[PDB]
């Protein structure tokens, strides 16, 4: 998987 | 008494021009309010970017140190401590922030309790000992009453979408955030203003707008140094050119992994993308995590044992994962391997539908193009990305 943050 | 006091008094004993280089620093008129903050225990800066913006160009390596003796010592009851949470928050410094939360939630000063209790939901919420179900519960029983909790309560539960895999809520979230209706703390709404600045990052890199999606990273990392933000804009851009560049993706996984160093947890983000970028491009891949147990990982070394055509091996380490709880954006690659590894069309459709239920529209393209070379409708297919 591609792994998102903010 | 605070340490930063302590350590100011010290440096303006030997250097006396410290006084005018440090006003203009805090963005303050003249030198008067350091003086007050300096001798009179309690004074604190109308703005408190002050502090930061202090301890950022004149302590730059004892900021963690410095700004947590600041804030444990900070009255609970005034704007500077509900500037401090957020700092803290933001920041990602969990100890500062937890004992801020804990001693907010009991004092008699309405505003504050308020931040207290919202910003206990959001980290009860990060750490799984609650769900969204009784965040919402929660944020209502709540009745929130100024601007800054109600948008930030909308935050919260775009966060969540973000780390669940969960794209669709966030865009509906966001057009319900207005920052202009909070008016009397600047440095919350600058802090804001940056954080919805990654977020809308976020969202249109699922949205496949990956024009925009550069666009508010680089305007975060223009504006910001504040390492949380740095790290998290730097990966978003990074993940914007997985599939159009990988010499453009490659770079800014490295310039955000520099920001990250010495921050296990900011690190692991970096070395997981950068595992991905290099086994979807089939370059040598320096960066797998083989012993981690979480999903995303052994996704990783499926992946590697597919590009060395161990088809067998895969196959049983796949069959290993469909044991495992996995969001619906996992599943997404989850049924796109087991395409690659079987042949099968069906694996792709799941793939298809995995990635719109989570409303993925920038990992669609890989089992769309699989589709494609297995002779499914090209017109179709186009179809499905509008």
């Amino acid at each position: 998987g591609i792994v998102r943050g903010a | 008494m605070e340490l930063i006091r302590i350590a100011m008094k010290k440096d303006l004993e030997n250097d006396n021009s410290l006084m005018n280089k440090w006003a203009t620093v805090a963005g303050l008129k003249n030198p008067n309010p350091l003086y007050d903050f300096l001798n009179h225990d309690g004074k604190t800066f109308n703005e408190f970017s002050s502090i930061v913006n202090i301890v950022k160009s004149q302590y730059p390596d004892r900021e963690y140190e410095l700004m947590k003796d600041y804030c444990l010592n900070l009255d609970v009851k005034t704007k500077a401590a509900r500037s401090a949470l957020e700092y803290a928050d933001a920041n990602m410094f969990f100890e500062i922030e937890d004992a801020l939360i804990d001693s907010m939630i009991s004092c008699s000063n309405m505003k504050s309790k308020e931040y207290g209790k919202v910003y206990k939901i959001h980290r009860e919420l990060s750490k799984g000992e609650i769900d969204v179900f009784e965040a919402s519960a929660n944020i209502g029983k709540q009745r929130i009453k100024t601007a800054e909790m109600n948008i930030f309560s909308k935050m919260l539960l775009m966060y969540d979408c973000l780390n669940k895999g969960n794209f669709a809520p966030m865009m509906l979230l966001f057009q319900q955030i207005d920052l202009s209706e909070i008016k009397e703390n600047r440095y919350l709404k600058n802090s804001f203003e940056t954080r919805i600045n990654v977020l809308l990052s976020n969202i249109y890199l699922n949205e496949n707008n990956l024009e925009l999606c550069r666009e508010y990273a680089q305007k975060a990392i223009s504006s910001t140094d504040t390492q949380r933000f740095l790290v998290f804009s730097y990966l978003t851009i990074g993940t914007s050119y997985i599939f159009s560049d990988f010499n453009l993706s490659k770079q800014n996984y490295l310039i955000g992994l520099k920001f990250a160093k010495g921050n296990p947890g900011f690190e692991e983000f970096f070395k997981r993308n950068l595992s991905f970028l290099n086994n979807f491009w089939n370059k040598e891949n320096e960066w797998i995590n083989y012993d981690s147990d979480a999903v995303t990982d052994m996704q990783e070394v499926i992946f590697e044992l597919i590009n060395h055509k161990e088809l067998s091996k895969a196959l049983q380490l796949l069959n290993k994962l469909e044991e495992r709880d996995q969001n619906e954006n996992e599943l997404g690659f989850h049924y796109y391997l087991k395409g690659l590894i079987t042949n099968e069309k069906e694996a792709f459709f799941k793939s298809v539908e995995y990635f719109k239920a989570s409303q993925d529209k920038l990992s669609i393209k890989m089992p769309l193009i699989q589709l494609e070379k297995m002779g499914e409708n090209p017109r179709l297919l186009k179809i499905i990305t509008m």
